[PDB]
RNA sequence: AUAAUAAUAAUAUGGUAAUAGAACAUUUAAUGAUAAUAUAUAUUAGUUAUUAAUUAAUAUAUGUAUUAAUUAAAUAGAGAA
RNA sequence: AAGUAAUUAAUAUUAGUAAAACAAUAAGUUAUAAAUAAAUAGAAUAAUAUAUAUAUAUAAAAAAAUAUAUAUUU
RNA sequence: AAGUAACUUAAGGAUAAGAAAUCAACAGAGAUAUUAUGAGUAUUGGUGAGAGAAAAUAAUAAAGGUCUAAUAAGUAUUAU
């Protein structure tokens, strides 16, 4: 015969709820659990609400304030490239960088990217690849260990749009025929960041046209 | 196999033919189950009776 | 679908598997008082229990 | 030593005799997945996908009228004291004979369910492995594979009947008859039939037309894990299930290791 | 390739049936990464820590035994089979020495 | 060339068969009333004059001029240095940065 | 290293509000033989540790089950308004 | 003749997949790092807290509170 | 509660909206109308009960872009 008549669920799948005012042996006869009168017996009041005593949300102050402006980076740690590199999941082709397109592609970083990626250094010890990687932005540790392991870093800025047409060019490519130019930083911190040294600012380490312009500009 | 049901008038199921793997096998496979049922029709398999003693 | 209870989103947020706040008793009132004493009163402490359940339904997308 | 003694690496093919519809004559061994045609049999797993299909299959025409839709008008009918009979409010009341139903529904109501593809690829696997299993999968098909026994010049490689339309001879027409002598050949005239198809094949419509109550014709798209756990006796074409297998089969990445 | 090879392509003895796979010997496959099927899972509200090891196919029972062998130190009342699965369960987190025994073979 | 003409989209085969190459259209503004008024740009009335709107839009010109910078047809469209925009690579390149990034 | 049944020793089995497991009657959907020597309903008398089903006799209707069983769902159980 | 419907959040069990899951057109939501009101900060200097990260204080530490490291990443 | 119930008036097979004095942020998009994510986030409140978007990415959709105006004055803007 066929099956259908002998299917089954899992065991632990599947429950009975419990029948509410169908009788007293039932264990949830008349009340029905609602208990002897009251408000709560046939009517209805906030979980929350503590009979008039001052609130959880009324006694205590309001504190601190949302950052608009706040750039939320995905984590990576260097343990993880290195797992990728051990396990053969890291291809990359001689002389190639590891930018967040490559992240993505290869699943060193997962879900949506809203800002950017950072590179934390939690395997340090045990990471030894002369590889390049590129992000927004990366750890002190993560620098010296990137640099002690044979390797490069630099800092690169992207805005919403640019980091968007770095990750999926060849969407812009078929829907427009062209991918976006990356836009120049605008505001200070950006600029400030990216000048510094210590942190591996891409318009320090490459000395480009943005710094220059500047500096025309302050000497005049 | 394809002469063995051409001639004797049976269709051997295909995950048989794939499991058994020497004609003793397939004549132990045909003697034990289709055999009774042609010699006794009482003895036949019914759909809607799977477990039928 | 329910919304964030933007008194407590204020007053709360949330750390770890619970949530934080400030303390109360330190906008006026000050002087005379001990300030190693006040100490106690500036910073922040942790849900209770007690109200954890009731938090864990007012900020339900916390 | 052996740490696992007894590790082994499993199969990974099993046999399906390819054939010719109108006589179900083999012409060659096919080679197919363990994964798709020997998965042990997972009721639960069936269960899951019936249940989610069942669901979806709904109408939702349930609606009987509420105290609002009732349609009484917004009245007391008795003043609340001095009547000396129980307390009555509007003529919509559940309580009463022509009231409303309490707590009622309102179509259409919603009984969509949803289940993970995984876990609906599994369960398809599930029920053609089972098909198999129970030597009632017939798989028709050619043209596309090496044959090693020619196709008889009456039989097709593909399921369909042919010469149908020609309805200039008598009331009857040859793609009836030679359904029927099918039928009875092989012994299956109440049995529920299965035909997963590539395409439309409108001969094999218009001429099993007559056994509706017990013969199903679907596409490769439209198959479902009802219909191949229902039919008592299941047809399917090579490409189709070529195709079914491909779109449920397990994803493998890289994946290299010692 | 395709996912139906020609009938020249399979050996004899890659069909089923042959090589006696089938009684008292087993197999694990390995995550879609390329990884071994152990994990960890905290229950009843996080305090019940399990080590559930999965993909297996043949005989859980042999594989639970030879396991069982290789990690003398883990009490054999701490182990489980869910058949209807065909999962291997243990009290408390052992993923660590199961992945280590498991690598020799699979 | 049919096939290379009309694999062009709407807008662009459109604002063509409306405003043919052969007419060089002036940069400048000039009268409506001119054979060469220049549609991207904001002509005057002779009579009353006051100038009229463009007859396209700065929305639907950078549209067409888009277009055809993508299908590479650029000197058929009349001249856009007037209006003050400016596209992609010739932004880029003459774009004076701000005052407050700058200083 | 389980499951069913049975055996021995020991402990426990009152219960409102309340919590937690298990099962039965009704109807509907999926799968689903059999058939007037049967099915359904009703009455009387028996059986099974029995809100339920079953056996016999009698009465009415019907060539007959949305049947046994597994699932999915409820306008799913009334001396209390 | 009376605990039902949608739209949501939390918890528990089983089932699928699993350092990934759901979708697979692009996106997007959880998880993958803790912390701070926030900021350009973010976890072993050849080992288990006596190390390290964040917050308060900074020459730098110490001090309070959390959190991360002992063939294989959770 | 709610610009809801109700009353009043006026059209058509539909009405309404519609091709930027729009978004956005130095890179760019390119008319309306619904839907999902964005997101119960930004914002807002006897900072109570509570209310709450837009960019952007997708789905449905049509040929979707057009000229009819001498290019718009008690108008923009300002105060209340
Ligand atoms: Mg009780
Ligand atoms: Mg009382
Ligand atoms: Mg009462
Ligand atoms: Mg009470
Ligand atoms: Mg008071
Ligand atoms: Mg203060
Ligand atoms: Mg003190
Ligand atoms: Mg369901
Ligand atoms: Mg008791
Ligand atoms: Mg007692
Ligand atoms: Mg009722
Ligand atoms: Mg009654
Ligand atoms: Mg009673
Ligand atoms: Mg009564
Ligand atoms: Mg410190
Ligand atoms: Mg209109
Ligand atoms: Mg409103
Ligand atoms: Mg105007
Ligand atoms: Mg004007
Ligand atoms: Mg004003």
């Amino acid at each position: 015969v066929s099956i259908l008549g002998q299917l089954k669920p899992s065991d632990g799948s599947t429950k009975s709820f419990k029948r509410l005012g169908r009788g007293p042996s039932s264990g949830l006869g008349k009340t029905s659990g609602r208990g002897q009168k009251g408000q709560k017996a046939r009517g209805k009041v906030k979980s929350w609400f503590e009979g008039g005593q001052t609130p959880i949300y009324k006694l205590f102050p309001k504190i601190g304030f949302t950052n608009v402006g706040a750039k939320p980076l995905k984590e990576l740690n260097l343990k993880r490239i290195q797992w990728f590199h051990d396990k053969n999941r890291l291809h990359l082709q001689p002389g190639e960088v590891l930018d967040m397109n490559k992240m993505r592609k290869l699943g060193l970083v997962t879900g949506p990217i809203k800002y950017g990626v950072k590179i934390l250094a939690s395997g340090k010890f045990h990471y030894n690849l002369p590889i390049a990687l590129e992000a927004s932005r990366a750890s002190a540790k993560a620098i010296a260990a990137i640099e002690k392991a044979g390797g490069k870093f630099t800092a690169r800025y992207y805005t919403p749009l640019g980091l968007r047409a770095h990750l999926n060019p060849q969407w812009f490519l078929e829907k427009r025929g062209r991918v976006p130019l990356q836009a120049r930083p605008t505001k200070r911190r950006d600029i400030d960041f990216y000048s510094k040294e210590e942190k591996r600012g891409y318009l320090v380490m490459e000395k480009d046209k943005l710094l220059q312009d500047i500096k025309e500009a302050q000497n005049k | 196999t394809k002469f063995l049901q051409s001639k004797s008038g049976y269709l051997i199921p295909d995950y048989e033919l794939t499991t058994l793997s020497t004609p003793l096998q397939f004549k132990r496979y045909i003697k034990e189950k289709i055999l009774p049922s042609a010699n006794d029709p009482k003895l036949a398999y019914k759909e809607a009776e799977p477990n039928a003693i | 679908l329910m919304k964030t209870h933007k008194g407590t989103a204020k007053r709360w947020r949330r750390t770890g598997n619970t949530f934080k706040r400030g303390i109360a008793g330190r906008k006026h009132g000050n002087i005379g008082w001990s300030h190693r004493s006040l100490k106690a009163l500036t910073g922040r402490k942790i849900a209770h229990p007690a109200y954890s359940k009731h938090l864990k339904r007012l900020l339900p997308y916390h | 030593l052996n740490p696992l003694p007894n590790a082994a690496i499993p199969p990974k093919y099993a046999l399906v005799t390819v054939r010719s519809f109108p006589s179900l004559e083999p012409l060659t061994f096919v080679p197919v997945p363990t994964s798709t045609v020997a998965a042990p049999l997972r009721r639960d797993i069936l269960w899951r996908a019936v249940v989610y299909e069942n669901d979806n299959r709904r109408v939702g025409a349930s609606n009987p009228p509420g105290r609002s839709e009732n349609g009484f008008s917004r009245r007391k009918l008795m003043p609340q004291k001095g009547s000396g009979r129980a307390r009555v409010g509007d003529a919509n009341s559940p309580t009463r004979h022509n009231g409303g139903r309490a707590l009622a529904r309102t179509a259409p109501n919603d009984y969509t369910t949803e289940l993970p593809s995984k876990v609906y690829s599994m369960a398809f696997n599930n029920a053609l492995s089972h098909q198999y299993k129970s030597g009632k999968l017939f798989v028709i098909g050619g043209e596309k594979v090496d044959l090693i026994s020619p196709t008889p010049e009456l039989d097709l490689n593909r399921l369909d009947l042919v010469n149908t339309n020609t309805v200039e001879g008598k009331e009857i027409f040859e793609g009836e008859v030679i359904f029927r002598k099918f039928l009875e050949e092989f012994q299956l005239k109440g049995k529920r039939l299965l035909f997963i198809t590539d395409k439309t094949r409108e001969g094999l419509i218009k001429s099993s037309d007559p056994y509706k109550q017990k013969v199903d014709v679907i596409q490769k798209e439209l198959v479902e894990v009802n219909d191949i756990l229902r039919a008592q006796a299941v047809f399917i074409e090579l490409e189709a299930l070529e195709y079914l297998a491909m779109a449920h089969q397990k994803e493998i990445l890289h994946s290299v290791s010692n | 390739a395709p996912i139906f090879p020609k009938l020249e392509d399979v050996k004899m003895h890659e069909l089923i049936g042959n090589n006696n796979f089938g009684k008292k010997t087993y197999y694990v496959e390995r995550s879609r990464t390329g990884n071994l099927p152990v994990y960890s899972a905290y229950k009843n509200g996080g305090n019940k820590i399990i080590t559930e090891i999965r993909k297996i196919e043949g005989d859980v029972i042999q594989l639970r035994n030879d396991l069982q062998e290789q990690l003398p130190f883990i009490p054999k009342k701490s182990w489980s089979v869910v058949m209807q699965s065909k999962k291997i369960i243990i009290k408390g987190n052992a993923v660590e020495a199961v992945k280590r025994v498991l690598t020799k073979k699979f | 060339y049919k096939q290379y003409f009309d694999s062009l989209p709407l807008k662009l085969k459109s604002f063509f068969q409306r405003y043919p190459p052969s007419i060089k259209y002036s940069p400048v503004s000039t009268s409506t009333k001119a054979i060469n008024a220049n549609p991207f740009l904001p002509n005057k009335h002779p009579v009353t004059q006051r100038f009229h709107d463009p007859k396209y839009s700065l929305r639907r010109m950078s549209d067409v001029y888009k277009l055809a910078l993508r299908y590479g047809v650029e000197e058929f469209l009349p001249p856009i240095e007037n209006t003050k925009k400016l596209f992609f690579e010739e932004k880029y390149n003459k774009k004076t940065l701000m005052k407050g990034v700058l200083l």
